[PDB]
């Protein structure tokens, strides 16, 4: 059996009040679009959420119209195909779950809208997983089609190696090293799971400050109004 | 609510409590503009206005 | 004492107490929000969208 | 002519319940949790309503609705995680409240104690349905397991289980009825909490010493009201830390996978606040015996006023009994951890001993010890 | 007394800010969702609709009609009289391209569906009460309070008009 | 030894409530509508729950779910039609109760009267929302019109409309939040009804004769318990004729049509219990005037205790005022019928006249009649 | 007294009838709805299928593999040692019809 747990990587957003590197989010979206979107899906995230996080409005619009998304029945009686816009969720790669299972070896690529909030370990898992591919150890013979990943439960993941060195060209020009690609995609997936990650932390900061201020004064109020009982100095004078 | 409440003592009591009631209304107005974040007042204000 | 003048001026009347509280909150929200946003952007510099907007 | 505080018929009860209520002078912080429960309930009512604002209790859209709350609605994530962590914190304060009642001999108050037991039952049922609502993998599978536990009841087992399910398995009907039940029950809890306070007010309160404080009562308003507010602020501190720095710290990530009735998750552990009974349920090999032990674990609180024999009301002056009580608390923690762990060699036997010792302390060890110091103190 | 009441005042202002900035959380939560806003933005109106024909949508959640009025129908609305009614508002004034007239769909003054397309007094005939809106939407036969208000737009091009 | 009925806290409260409460002997049948209200409320609390467990408050399944309840649920049609016709009967009883309060001068019990006005407001809001729930064409269009009425308020009237809507039109968020509010509110109704009874008890019920009957009070348990049992059963008779024989007799058939925001129904009306206010709404051409008249039509009950100038508090001995009261009742029924009809000749002028006459009676005719009344009787 | 109490008894017996009916409508409304006991209910399979054929079905919410286990497969399954099997279920104890074995298409282990 055994379950090799993912080591705790020192992510930039790991800090108590540290938010994700949004430039890393911009880089991590491209790998999802050009690599992970080929078989996987992010159905719960639309192009609208992308603006203001790692893209501006015009780039988001252009990116959305790059793909083609289905709209409702036209005035003739059938589906009419239209380019995407801001209010369209990320395109599904496969028409239905059955098509997804059949197209692959027989497994199902889980949607990544929550894969970081569903896997025990979080980003440290996924990153390590994408970088955990290796030759199976002696005495283990995986079936044709199965690939060996120690971090995957059962060590028999049905995933072709998704990330290899120089898989795609980052627009800004950062090197396409597999480690960089995996790091950026993991940050992007964490953002996808927890979009409020920035604001939450920001809110927490304020909660730390004012409750560091309210708590003494309120306490200072209590000891103020409770001091009468705390300095009673009783006396007994029986006859 | 009739001629009973109209009298010199009642007028004087009105005068006595006019400052308190009026600046209570000022308290209410300030609280309202604060809570609603009323721009049409807050724009004319100093430093506060820099929020927008 | 400054505290004594403060109390004699705008703390005796409970309604003036409320007015002081409200006008104080008016500026406290502004100052605290500015300061906390300042601390947050200083801690996370070069990572927030605001800091990297100018590139694109 | 008369103070409106003590003249208005509606103001009479409020003044006699929170303003001029004679309270013990030496009340410790352990009693503040009494407020912390009630206030917390309001948040659960306040937040839980807003979750009900945007929620379609339907198998094909419940999870989508929850995600839309946490991702699209303005500050919906705040309300959702505030609600969940508030429920967890509510159970924290409930356990601390029961511990305080056990320690300072409050179960002498009988009617309040039984009403509190009913409150506990209702709150746990409410939390169960609430965890069912999100319709994640753990939601659906834990609901299936816990409702299948009812099949152990003889004769009427299967029909009762199918009745609760609303069909043949946990599906559309089960979720739809669970949402409405989860809506109604907290109001029952509120009315029952009003009854709890009504019963308590007639006997004053139990100070930590345990002796009657009828001659040292103090007005409630300038006092604990402010102390209760301070306790509520500390509670808000803990809750806000939980929500704002690690929302899913007390929660299994597997729930974020949509509920698929084809894949059993690697672990079917329920929420953190139920394992202490769940572990007991795992301990007894017999299914019916397991269910009876599970229910009796909570029901044992009712027998407590009967089992008390020490002539001192409180635990302040009973050292050996104090060691026994802290052994009980350690046993509860051990049961929670065991319920968290799977059913394997090292954990089965530990669960057996934990359950046996947890029952033994309450039934045998505590009263037998209570005899001992009475004999020790020349009475 | 000033010291004690200053402690009280500082506590009160902190509590006030917290209360405002939590009740605002709840109220904004009950307010319009982000998806609704992203649906109420510029809406995609294409060529589709041919000349002299009125067709409908649900942009913003209301039954917008866009009527493609023929260039001959532009002349026919030029003959539509103005001053003597309630809202003269020549069809040229309303829409930059009278070839493509657009207006929100609700009948003011609680009316049954005015018959669409070309109508019979010029663009509609409101059966419940008078009015019978013009092909530009104006109150054609009646003093009915006001016509169907025209949505603002920033149309991209011809056969491309976006409304918002 | 003490009698548990008058010593146990809960039993003491119940005993003073409806066991040994000194009530007048000459209480007529018209006071039964008090208890019946609560009974319907209880039934309304009950059946709605059993509806809430098969209702998915989404605009793509709400109508389908309602059809599912009516068709493919064991005895579900009975529950659904019980709910609807129980709402109709609840408003019948509420109107009769308000009429009884107006007639026998029960508004002299100030606090009870104000609480009753609050109950009327909140229950009417609840019923409006509940009627929005089934998501028929009439439901959706009535919701649109009624919420859009709020746009008349200056400055901030526009902003409330989208806030309540949850978007730019009555859509998903509106339906879900209306379900949530319709679930919560009746418990608020229950709380306010408890406070209503609390306030009533401090003075006792008003007999038809109006004069104080403290020398003739009789216990509640043996006499009025059976009287209200008879009243509740008699009400159930009419309710069961409604549900069992002609269920959709009170309701527009167009509601049985999937709501479509592209086709206004030919006939638009609110429910039968709201048409009376709709009449004044369509009477005043000014929109803001219409909304103010809507509020005032109900709020004018608050002015009634002040406008009472007759030295008698009971209307038994006021012939002219009796004719005025029955003219007012005919005015209300005329308003309802006018609201039913479309706004055309001669319904428009009849509606204007009826609105003016109603306000004129409540504000001017009754006090002037009372004054000439007192002049006619040496006081 | 007998007359008055007979009136009482008739009233309460009628009320008992009505009360049981009123509460039984509610409790039955709890029970399985008509739709759920029309599809998730017993679905009735077929037996015209040939030997060694796993007739592909989808019921109860899962796939249904009713396979016509041939005699060779029957004896092989019977001869398979139960002790070495991870499941402590013998072939004959697991199936009522050795030549028609019915199973739910989903595997465990995802
Ligand atoms: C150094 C390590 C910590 C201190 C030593 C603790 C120890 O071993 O025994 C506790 C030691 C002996 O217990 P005690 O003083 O007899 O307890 C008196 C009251 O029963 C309990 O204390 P109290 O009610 O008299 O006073 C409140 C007290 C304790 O408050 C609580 O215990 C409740 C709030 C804390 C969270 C609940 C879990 C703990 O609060 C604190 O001590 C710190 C603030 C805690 C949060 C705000 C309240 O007491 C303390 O150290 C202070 C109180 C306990 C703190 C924990
Ligand atoms: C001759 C047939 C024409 C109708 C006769 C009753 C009538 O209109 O006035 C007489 C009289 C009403 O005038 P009142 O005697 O001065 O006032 C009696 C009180 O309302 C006190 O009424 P109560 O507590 O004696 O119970 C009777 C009450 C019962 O009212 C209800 O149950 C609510 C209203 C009906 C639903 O209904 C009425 O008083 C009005 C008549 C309702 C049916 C027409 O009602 C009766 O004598 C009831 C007759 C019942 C059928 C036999
Ligand atoms: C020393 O005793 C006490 C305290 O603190 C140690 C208290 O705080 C209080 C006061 C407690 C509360 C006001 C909160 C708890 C009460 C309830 C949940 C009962 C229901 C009443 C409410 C006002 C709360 C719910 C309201 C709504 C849904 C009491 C009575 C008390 O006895
Ligand atoms: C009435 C008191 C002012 C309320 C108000 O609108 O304040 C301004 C603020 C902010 O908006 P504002 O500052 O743009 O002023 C209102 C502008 N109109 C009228 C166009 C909406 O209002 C709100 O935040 C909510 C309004 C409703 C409050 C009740
Ligand atoms: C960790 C758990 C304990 C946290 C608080 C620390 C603690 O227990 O301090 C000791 C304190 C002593 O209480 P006291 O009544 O003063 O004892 C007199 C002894 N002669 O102990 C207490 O006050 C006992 C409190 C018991 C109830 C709350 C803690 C248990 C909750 C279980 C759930
Ligand atoms: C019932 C219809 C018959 C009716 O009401 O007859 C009048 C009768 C008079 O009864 P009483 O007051 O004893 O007569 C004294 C005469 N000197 O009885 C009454 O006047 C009793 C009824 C008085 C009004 C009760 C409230 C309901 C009225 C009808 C619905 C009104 C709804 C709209 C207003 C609210
Ligand atoms: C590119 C950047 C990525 C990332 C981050 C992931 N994938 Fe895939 N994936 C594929 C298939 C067939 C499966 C099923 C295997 C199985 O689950 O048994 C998967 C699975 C995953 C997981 C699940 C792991 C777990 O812990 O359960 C995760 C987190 C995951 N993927 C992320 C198929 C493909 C492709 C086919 C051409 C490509 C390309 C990718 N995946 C790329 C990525
Ligand atoms: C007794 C107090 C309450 C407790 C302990 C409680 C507990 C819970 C819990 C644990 C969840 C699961 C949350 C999650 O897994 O994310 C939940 C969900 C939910 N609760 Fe409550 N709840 C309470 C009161 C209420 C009330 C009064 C309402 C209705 C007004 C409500 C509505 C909901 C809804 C709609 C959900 C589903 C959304 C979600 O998952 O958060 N709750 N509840
Ligand atoms: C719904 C959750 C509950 C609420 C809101 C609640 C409310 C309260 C409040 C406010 C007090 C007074 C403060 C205090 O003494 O601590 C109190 C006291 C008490 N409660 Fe509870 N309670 C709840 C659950 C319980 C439970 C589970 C029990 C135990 C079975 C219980 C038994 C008691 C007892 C015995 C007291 C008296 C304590 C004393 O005064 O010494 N209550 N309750
Ligand atoms: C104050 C008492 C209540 C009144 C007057 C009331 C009134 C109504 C009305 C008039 C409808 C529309 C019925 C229809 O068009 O078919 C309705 C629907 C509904 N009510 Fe209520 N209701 C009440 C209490 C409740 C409660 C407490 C609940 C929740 C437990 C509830 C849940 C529902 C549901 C789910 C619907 C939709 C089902 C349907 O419309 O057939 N109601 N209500
Ligand atoms: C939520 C619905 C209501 C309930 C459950 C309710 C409950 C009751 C009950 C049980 C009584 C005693 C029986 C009786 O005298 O009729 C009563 C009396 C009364 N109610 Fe209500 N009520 C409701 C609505 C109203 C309304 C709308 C008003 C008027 C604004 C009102 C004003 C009164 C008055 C004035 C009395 C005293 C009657 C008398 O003294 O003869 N109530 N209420
Ligand atoms: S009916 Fe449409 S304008 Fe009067």
């Amino acid at each position: 059996d055994l379950e090799l747990h993912a080591p705790s990587y020192p992510w930039s957003h790991r800090g108590l009040l540290s938010s994700l590197d949004h430039t890393s989010i911009r880089r991590g979206f491209q790998v999802y679009k050009q690599v992970c979107s080929s078989c996987h899906s992010m159905d719960y995230v639309a192009y609208r959420h992308l603006v203001g996080v790692c893209y501006t409005e015009e780039e988001a619009k252009a990116l959305a119209e790059e793909v083609e998304v289905q709209d409702g029945p036209n005035e003739d009686g059938e589906m009419f195909m239209r380019p995407g816009k801001l209010s369209d969720y990320f395109p599904k790669p496969y028409p239905n779950p059955e098509a997804a299972r059949a197209a692959n070896n027989g497994a199902l690529p889980p949607d990544l809208s929550y894969i970081v909030r569903a896997r025990h370990g979080g980003e440290d898992y996924v990153f390590s997983l994408l970088t955990g591919y290796c030759e199976p150890p002696t005495g283990v013979s995986l079936r044709e089609g199965l690939y060996f990943n120690p971090y995957f439960p059962g060590q028999a993941i049905a995933m072709a190696p998704p990330i290899y060195n120089e898989v795609l060209e980052f627009d800004d020009g950062t090197p396409a090293t597999m480690s960089q690609v995996a790091k950026d995609v993991c940050t992007f997936l964490r953002w996808a799971s927890e979009p409020e990650h920035d604001h939450r932390k920001r809110m927490g900061l304020k909660m730390l400050m004012m409750m560091g201020l309210l708590l003494p004064l309120v306490y200072a109020m209590k000891r103020h109004k409770w001091s009468v009982l705390k300095s009673r100095k009783l006396a007994y004078r029986p006859p | 609510m009739l001629s009973r409440f109209l009298g010199p003592r009642y007028r004087e009591l009105a005068r006595n409590w006019i400052p308190t009631a009026s600046m209570w209304g000022a308290v209410g107005a300030v609280g309202l503009v604060w809570a609603t974040d009323w721009r049409l007042i807050l724009d004319w204000v100093p430093y506060i206005n820099g929020k927008f | 004492t400054l505290t004594a003048r403060l109390y004699s001026l705008l703390f005796r009347r409970t309604s003036t107490f409320a007015l002081t509280i409200a006008v104080g909150a008016l500026f406290f929200e502004r100052a605290f929000d500015q300061g906390a946003d300042a601390i947050y952007e200083h801690i996370n510099q070069g990572k927030l969208w605001k800091h990297i907007k100018h590139k694109y | 002519m008369t103070n409106i505080r003590k003249s208005h018929p509606l103001m009479k009860i409020i003044n006699n319940a929170f303003i001029d209520l004679p309270a013990p002078s030496n009340i410790s912080s352990w009693w503040n949790f009494g407020s912390l429960l009630g206030i917390c309930l309001i948040l659960q009512i306040l937040t839980g309503l807003f979750l009900a604002m945007h929620y379609t209790s339907d198998t094909t859209t419940a999870f989508s609705s929850v995600t839309h709350i946490c991702r699209d609605v303005n500050y919906g994530w705040v309300i959702r995680y505030l609600h969940a962590n508030g429920a967890s914190m509510f159970f924290i304060c409930l356990f601390i409240h029961v511990g305080r009642g056990l320690y300072y001999g409050s179960y002498m108050f009988l009617e309040t104690w039984n009403i509190g037991v009913v409150l506990l039952f209702t709150v746990m049922a409410t939390a169960f349905m609430g965890y069912v609502l999100p319709w994640g993998q753990m939601s659906f599978w834990g609901a299936t397991v816990i409702t299948n536990l009812l099949s152990a009841i003889p004769y009427i087992g299967t029909d009762l289980v199918e009745w609760i399910w609303g069909g043949f398995s946990v599906d559309k009907a089960t979720l739809t009825r669970f949402f409405a039940f989860h809506f109604i029950l907290p109001f029952i809890i509120t009315a029952l909490a009003a009854v709890h306070l009504l019963f308590l007010h007639e006997t004053g309160s139990n100070n930590p010493t345990g002796i009657s404080s009828d001659m040292d009562k103090i007005p409630f308003h300038p006092y604990y009201t402010i102390k209760d507010i301070l306790g509520a602020l500390f509670m808000m501190l803990i809750l806000l830390i939980l929500v704002l720095f690690s929302p899913d710290l007390l929660g299994d990530p597997d729930n974020y996978t949509p509920a698929n009735p084809l894949n059993t998750p690697p672990h079917i552990k329920p929420e953190w606040y139920f394992l202490f009974a769940y572990a007991i349920l795992r301990s007894i090999p017999n299914k019916l015996g397991g269910v009876l032990a599970l229910v009796a674990s909570i029901l044992i609180l009712i027998l407590m006023p009967m089992l008390h024999t020490s002539k001192q009301r409180s635990m302040m002056f009973r050292p050996l009994s104090q060691c026994l009580f802290w052994m009980l608390v350690a046993d509860l923690i051990t049961l929670t951890w065991i319920g968290g762990q799977p059913v394997e060699h090292p954990f089965i036997i530990i669960g057996q001993l934990a359950s046996i010792l947890y029952f033994l302390i309450i039934l045998v060890l505590m009263p037998i010890t209570s005899i001992i110091e009475n004999n020790l103190l020349k009475w | 007394k000033g010291f004690s009441y200053l402690i009280t005042a500082t506590t009160t202002v902190g509590v006030a800010y917290a209360a405002k900035n939590a009740v605002s959380q709840f109220v904004s939560s009950m307010s319009a969702s982000a998806d609704v806003l992203a649906m109420s933005k510029i809406e995609i109106k294409l060529s589709d609709i041919p000349e002299g024909k009125n067709m409908a949508f649900k942009w913003r959640g209301k039954p917008l009609f866009v009527r493609h009025r023929t260039k001959k129908e532009i002349d026919q609305e030029a003959a539509v009289e103005v001053s003597q009614l309630r809202d003269p508002q020549h069809d040229l004034e309303r829409v930059k391209k009278p070839e493509w007239v657009i207006l929100i769909g609700v009948c003011t003054h609680l009316g049954c569906v005015p018959i669409a397309n070309a109508g019979d007094f010029g663009g509609y005939y409101c059966p419940c009460h008078g009015s019978h809106y013009d092909a530009s939407g104006r109150i054609r036969k009646g003093p009915a309070p006001l016509n169907l208000e025209v949505p603002t737009y920033e149309f991209t091009s011809d056969d491309l008009v976006i409304v918002g």
